[PDB]
């Protein structure tokens, strides 16, 4: 048929390594667009982004020409991408894998010469990381595109419109994008000459403080809270060290769970690190506080003396801050003797009741300490 | 050598053209019949949103070049070209999550003398699909297949369907889902006179089976043994053993659960939500607990009780409780007096420590119905 | 020219072979297509992705006829290696793959006669799909199957035959994990639609259990045996409810040991996840039961009060049952009085006390003929 | 050019389908050498040995030859390997993938055709594993290469020298090699009716432990020695099960992790995962003595009674043997102080019984304190004999 | 026709590039490729499997002469974009890739100049292995190399020369987690072979310690300093089994932690994990103390007897070197006698329990000396 016929004379004659302009000292206009479909992982450890996108090239030819007054008026075409020139654009940016993209797709032609090729790629890109505000963050990728052998000489890109074309997206359940404005830069580079063009689409996106908010805050506030507990318990329970080392095992599996689960930069000191740093050390020093009160209470007259100093300020002192205020002979001799025991047995019971009035004393002192300093610090610190 | 004479004029002598469109007007559309055919469901994973089958994909259209006179070489009727040797249509995905955007194997073309065109290919597709986890046990999804050309629009191509329904004869039954419907549409949107396809939308009900018994029951008794620390004596020295194992192993619980499931910012599973629930419980008897014991601890050499608590937790509150309230002889007189007087103030601190040691085995008492309570009144809008 | 060279020539090139058009000389008629599959190495059986590899030789052997000389014109060479691909070939593969997969392994030579008779040796090692059976999981016993189909043709154009009903195990390497008991081969044919024939090769193989026996059916036995102890502790030792628990949790450990190699089921679970079930359920019963007898031990009559029917049903009835048998004068005179009646006070109230001590023993040990029976009464119905 | 012309005239008219042999019934020589550049890895869970390996094959040619004074003075020439004939050798016991290597590494051509190909591989293969002593073991894993189709009286396969070349050889960090002969035999296989030769390269690495002993076996020793601690606390003390607990847990995780880090076959014992199965009975023994310890401490007069056999026994004999030796107005006021007398008499009657079962208690924790020293010295010296 | 049709028409046709002969127009003609190695992006570096991702732009340069022509016949164009797949190459490629890939892809295009000179520079993302050092693990510096060889051909044949000493890092996005010190590069050609030309650059990284000096030694040193708070409990409370498990416990979770992060060690184990084991071997020994320490606290008259040594080493010597210190009237006697002889040894036998519980007591002061000054000597070495 005519179809026939025109293809054949059109690819009979075509140097697919030759610039399509017909004048060797004229830029070639080569227009980009970019239109995404997903947005498939957002790798926070690795710092890497994945996304698939819809590249956009449409330029002019000048020798892939026909008037539709002869053919019987067939205005378009279709030829396999192999057997004609197309420019090379690359991503610069490029974490893993290969640089180039596709070429199966058929390009479309006109009777004018116009060629509006739009092939499929799927790009992995690198992307640094703030994780100052880790549950609640915003972050900023982007990528670079640009010619890696023709100059601003040969191959001038130039940018449709300023925004991705979103008509065809499928939401993200935990990213929600923002912006995704793009821009034209020329930069000149150290290792060669001349001025080369690129062009950069940058990503804002915002997370979604669900699931973060979920199986990690609340449980550690629970053990924040579970902390203070420690200096209400009387130490004749018997079970104050099972609470507060129990409490220091879960911080501790909680450190190792965010240490496994956010990027390690060494920039800026992430809030959540911060706050459960400051609050292990708490547990910490409370637990050596316990051992000192117990030690305290099993005190007795036989072992330990009270010093002047200990009377003088306990129970004395500091509990009014914290407002918390014939045969006869013989008959008699045996008598008394038992009498003079309890006596005796009395005054030992007395000085030991003295010793574990102490215990709840600074026990009491270091109850509003704690939450003094814990309300005041995970108020301020957490903003 | 009649049937190698037969292909050669078909695909050389008549310039079969792998790149024209076989419309003999201006505007003739390529009638394209789809039919696909089940083979096996894999996976629906959750996690990431995504399903995994293996399907054979019917298509079947019409060519006036592919004719040949029967009776007149041998009285051949059908050939195997194979399948890159003539025009296609380019039907493929539109939702895929791996970039896999063609078929799996090109296998052989069968063209009969009447001109008419069978491809069943067979391919493996990864299609995105929302998951609803709000009653994960028994929970029923719906995910769809679009398929589009990604070469020629609607002022070329006329994809119709044959029948409303997907073809299920090979299909090796599922192990742990089940097939309800699985419906055909064509959309065409009269705004963009451009734009057909089809859509094979999958509905699959999940079965109860491995996550009603080895999920639930377990989740259940470890509730209801959060309940028994109010029943331990104060005395034993095993009161917060109990609290803390029991809020671990919720904790855990819940860990698994977000594992197996990922709870987003659009819907919380009714298992997510009931955990919360008893977790918040548990720390309130871990809390009130701690008070108990404080309490049960208190001589009346460092502690006082005020009027107040007697008349309120000693014949007030019990009765709603349903509790009940069960020469030398000079001097031999003077010590034997001291022995009594001793005896007599030993009695009376006993019984004050008794006093408080009944206070707090009635506070308690009264926590129990509290607890008992309020996880009725929540359990109807957290499980119901 | 060498005879090989002149032979090869003369063969492929006057003819003008073509590899695409069937050898058969009537439209329709049917090509035997021999098979015989060796067995060479079991690799490796997957039970959570169900799926088996092996090192397996196919033997497919047509009779081609245009393929033919004479054995005194070109030398007299009768026997004449040729390339794979540059023969007609019935594209046979598995129709089982685990993946996609639907292709052959490498090409090697093909060995011609000068009868025609074609012999196809590749080698290919295959990752098919098999159902995998964990009921008796130490000592189960796996049917795992291996299906071969044409690929482009069908019946009425090829007829797939067995060549011996046995896969013969040449150039075996033994395994130290699975035995091998049977390999029968059997050929199916469609009686409805005569276009449907296959070849299956059943593999029969059966466990060799040591290593399981030995970390997993002993040890859990081992922990299982653990549930009675918690009845025999004396109930005044304070640490009633750091067993029980305890063996909770090592059960649980146990349990997700078994959890991994168990694929994720809906008709079938091991006879051990059965047991541990049962013995977790009967843990916490054990757990509800101590926290009641610890709650009765510790009782006085200033706090209860022994009703009549306890006192006559479980102190001399139920004992019987298990076998559980058990004037300076005048004031002097006063004080004396006093003191002993408080002495007989105190000795009637610790007598009381010690009533509600027998009890607990009487009930803990009554639960422990129910634990007992119960578990071995369900250990006889599992088995 | 003279390097075009010669190039030219070469392969004007060749065919790679055709053997180099130039009389008939003759076999084509081979020379076969393999050289090792980095073992990356020995899988132990699957039973997998990846290598790198650099196959060399010199084999002879007759049309592939000119003479280089009609040149200007070239001998050697490079030529794709896509066009030349060359034998297929492959590594019979594969595991995964493919069985031919990867040749693309361009030929050399001599002016007396001396075919030279020296292309890179990368080969995972299969070797059974030997696990009777974990640590401190031998292993000893082949590969076999020989050709497909060309049968002993084609293709004569042979060997240069008798040692891997291991010359650019990266050193590994895990394992040493000790020993990496090769050998050639000649097989009839039942399927073919020819002889086939082969050629086999054995490697006999040997672990290097560090990983393995300070982090499996020394923690292990530790909580082995820390079971018979239980028979030296007081029974008063009130933290006799929290110490057997703990080590069963420790002991139940450690037998978790070794059997997750170890293949499962099933034709000999390893003498580690026997150790640990040994020591975990004799500690779920221990608990169960703890048990019936503590049971007879808090025996009572009112609730027990004490046989004679037990006093004959347990507190007269058992103890010597143990270097534990036992070690009006008037009228009334008589009448009370007599109570009080007869009463404290009684009380003192109750606590020599009460005293009498704590000291039975401590003695059989003490024999079995005993009997669990001396079984436990002997058991390191017989599971963990010869590791 | 435009000029570049013809240029490259008698560039690539009937004269017959042949595409595959090295350029040379002697027999003896050595070709000297320039090379220059720019780094773009310092991806990762991972110590469990040893194996580093860069993006580098290598440059090659070297000088044929069958391409050349007169920038006057062919219009006035003198510089050419020629594919690199029908242009001769030297095949140079990295000989130290981790997975074992010595191939390449070839889709950039050349630049071929008047005079001949051609100037290539591939894109590349590379996987190199090198050896990973974690003495200090937090503070560590590390040194992987790159190595660059010919493929195909070998020496007598090319001419592998550096163009610069170093390697300019002018395209570089600062990485978060390393620091660059210096990158040389060297040439080596060993003269007992005259067939090995090479040339490599090395790596000198050194890391930034911010993330590992907070998640990670500080709890460590929280944990380890909870070790010493056992030998000051009372044994009446009854909680000094409890306190020194769970301390071995926490510790066993950073060891996990710590061992899970470097690769697994032949002989330079990290100085963080040798001070771990120390402080377990010190727990065990206070675990072993402290079960003797409750033994010696429960003892009765009734049961055990004080040795007269006991009593002069355990009481009066040591305890000044650690410094502390601490006609019915007959009936009625005889009864009230037996009451009073009942209450002096009762008062006796209490006297010697008290006595046992401060031997005790003395005994786990002397411990608590020895943990301090062993545990100093040990942290000094190491
Ligand atoms: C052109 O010729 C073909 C055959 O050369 C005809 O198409 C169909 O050919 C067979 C001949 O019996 C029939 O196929 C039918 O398919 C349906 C699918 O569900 C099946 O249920 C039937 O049992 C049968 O196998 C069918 O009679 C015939 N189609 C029609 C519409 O008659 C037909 O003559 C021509 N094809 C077209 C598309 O025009
Ligand atoms: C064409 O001529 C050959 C010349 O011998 C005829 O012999 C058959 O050739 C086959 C090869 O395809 C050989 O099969 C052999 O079978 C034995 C016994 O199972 C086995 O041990 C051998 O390894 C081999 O597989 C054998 O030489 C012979 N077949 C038999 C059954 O004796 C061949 O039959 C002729 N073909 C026709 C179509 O006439
Ligand atoms: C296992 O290690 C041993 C040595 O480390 C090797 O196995 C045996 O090695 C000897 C060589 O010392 C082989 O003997 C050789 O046999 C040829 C056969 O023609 C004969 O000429 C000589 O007697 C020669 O010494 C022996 O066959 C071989 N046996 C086996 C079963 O391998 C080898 O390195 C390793 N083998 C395996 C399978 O891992
Ligand atoms: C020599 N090979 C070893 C395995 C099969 C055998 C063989 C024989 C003939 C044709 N191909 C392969």
């Amino acid at each position: 048929a005519t179809e026939e016929r025109l293809f054949h004379k059109l690819f009979s004659h075509y140097n697919q390594f030759i610039r399509p302009v017909e004048n060797v000292s004229d830029p070639v206009t080569v227009h980009f667009e970019v239109a995404i479909t997903q947005l498939a992982n957002v790798d926070e450890v690795n710092q890497i982004m994945e996304t698939n996108l819809w590249l956009r090239h449409i330029w002019n030819d000048y020798k892939l020409r026909w008037d539709p007054m002869e053919y019987d008026g067939i205005e378009t075409l279709r030829v396999p991408a192999d057997k004609i020139w197309k420019p090379d654009i690359v991503l610069y940016n490029n974490a893993v894998g290969d640089f180039q993209v596709e070429g199966k797709t058929k390009a479309l032609l006109k009777y004018n010469g116009m060629i509006t090729w739009t092939p499929p790629a799927i790009f992995k890109s690198s992307c640094p990381m703030d994780i100052t505000f880790f549950p609640f963050d915003h972050q900023n990728c982007s990528l670079k595109f640009g010619s890696w052998t023709y100059d601003k000489a040969e191959i001038d890109l130039l940018i449709i419109g300023s925004k991705v074309d979103m008509n065809d997206f499928w939401e993200n359940s935990e990213w929600e994008i923002i912006d995704a404005s793009g821009y034209k830069h020329d930069i000149k580079y150290n290792c060669c000459e001349e001025i080369y063009t690129d062009i950069t689409y940058s990503f804002y996106i915002r997370r979604l403080p669900m699931f973060y908010t979920i199986n990690l805050i609340i449980p550690c506030l629970f053990i924040s809270f579970l902390t203070v507990l420690v200096f209400y318990l009387p130490s004749d329970c018997g079970e104050k060290v099972t609470l507060c080392i129990s409490v220091l095992l879960s911080l501790t599996v909680f450190l190792l769970v965010i240490t496994e689960t956010i990027p390690s930069t060494s920039l800026v000191v992430p809030l959540v690190g911060e706050y459960l740093l400051f609050t292990m050390i708490f547990v910490t020093l409370s637990i050596v506080v316990t051992v000192f009160v117990l030690n305290i209470h099993y005190r007795t007259p036989t072992t330990h003396t009270m010093p002047r100093w200990v009377k003088t300020v306990f129970l004395k002192l500091l509990p009014q801050v914290l407002l918390m205020r014939p045969e006869l002979a013989d008959i008699l001799n045996e008598v008394q003797y038992i009498a003079n025991r309890f006596r005796s047995q009395n005054e030992t019971k007395e000085v030991e009741d003295d010793w574990k009035y102490v215990a709840m004393v600074v026990d009491r002192v270091f109850l509003w300490v704690f939450i003094i300093v814990c309300v005041f610090g995970t108020a301020g610190l957490f903003l | 050598n009649a049937e190698e004479k037969l292909m050669d004029d078909l695909l050389n002598k008549t310039r079969y053209n792998n790149l024209i469109r076989p419309a003999t007007s201006s505007s003739q559309l390529i009638s394209i019949k789809l039919q696909l055919s089940l083979a096996q469901l894999i996976s629906v994973n959750e996690r990431e949103q995504i399903m995994t089958t293996n399907v054979w994909l019917k298509q079947e259209w019409t060519d006036y070049r592919l004719t040949w006179n029967s009776s007149r070489y041998e009285g051949v009727n059908i050939l195997r070209i194979p399948a890159k040797r003539i025009w296609l249509p380019d039907i493929v995905l539109y939702n895929n999550a791996d970039g896999t955007y063609e078929v799996s194997v090109y296998t052989n073309l069968i063209v009969r003398s009447n001109g008419s065109v069978l491809w069943l290919p067979p391919a493996i597709y990864k299609s995105a699909c929302k998951i609803e986890v709000k009653y994960f046990p028994f929970d029923q999804q719906n995910c769809t297949l679009k398929f589009r050309s990604w070469t020629y629009d609607h002022t070329e191509i006329d994809m119709v369907l044959m029948t409303p329904t997907a073809s299920m004869d090979d299909f090796t039954p599922s192990g742990e889902w089940d097939i309800v419907a699985l419906p055909g549409r064509r959309t065409v949107n009269p705004q963009d006179p451009s734009y057909v396809d089809v859509t094979y939308d999958f509905i699959i009900k999940r079965k109860p089976l491995f996550y009603t018994i080895n999920l639930i029951i377990p989740c259940v008794l470890t509730t209801l043994l959060a309940i028994l620390v109010f029943y331990l004596p104060s005395d034993c020295g095993e009161k917060m053993t109990l609290c803390i194992s029991v809020l671990l192993a919720l904790t855990f619980f819940l860990l698994l659960i977000s594992k197996i499931v990922p709870p987003t910012s659009l819907d919380v599973p009714l298992i997510g939500k009931y955990l919360m629930f008893t977790m918040v419980l548990v720390t309130f008897s871990i809390v009130t607990s701690v008070c108990v014991l404080n309490v049960h601890h208190r001589s009346p050499s460092t502690h006082t009780m005020a009027p107040w608590v007697k008349r309120c937790f000693l014949h007030k509150l019990p009765t709603f409780l349903f509790m009940k309230r069960p020469p030398d002889l000079a001097e031999i007189l003077e010590e034997v007096s001291y022995i009594a007087n001793r005896f007599r103030n030993q009695d009376e601190d006993q019984s004050v420590v008794e006093d408080w040691k009944y206070v707090a085995m009635v506070v308690d008492r009264l926590f129990l119905w509290v607890f008992m309570f309020v996880c009725v009144l929540g359990t109807v809008g957290l499980f119901l």
